[PDB]
């Protein structure tokens, strides 16, 4: 996963 | 011009994650094609023993950004990060790799 929320 | 040195193309997460373990410095990174999301691109940075990643994220207008500010191009949201942290967490500002 990503350390910025993606949504 | 130059061409720049932070763009590698369709590069794997994983190999971005070996290439990055093995830098010098806190901040090398690099942007690459995701593979998971075609057309997209993700920011790698070394901080510590991991990697992290970030999702390259675009508004309505076609502008990228990672949190807030907006960013006309890749270009622009790299050097912006080189002096702002791209992390909330923590502070870590993009330095080329080496």
């Amino acid at each position: 996963g990503y350390e910025n929320p993606t949504y | 011009m130059k061409p720049h040195p932070w763009f590698f193309g369709k590069i794997p997460r994983a190999k971005a994650e070996e290439m990055l373990s093995k830098q010098r410095h806190d901040g090398a990174f690099l942007i690459r094609e995701s593979e998971s999301a075609p057309g997209d691109f993700s920011l790698s940075v070394k901080f510590g023993n991991d990697v992290q990643h970030f999702k390259v994220l675009r508004d309505g207008a076609g502008k990228y950004f990672l949190w807030v500010v907006k960013f006309n191009s890749l270009n622009e949201l790299v050097d912006y990060h080189r002096s702002t942290s791209v992390s909330r967490n923590q502070q870590i500002f993009l330095r080329d790799i080496e």
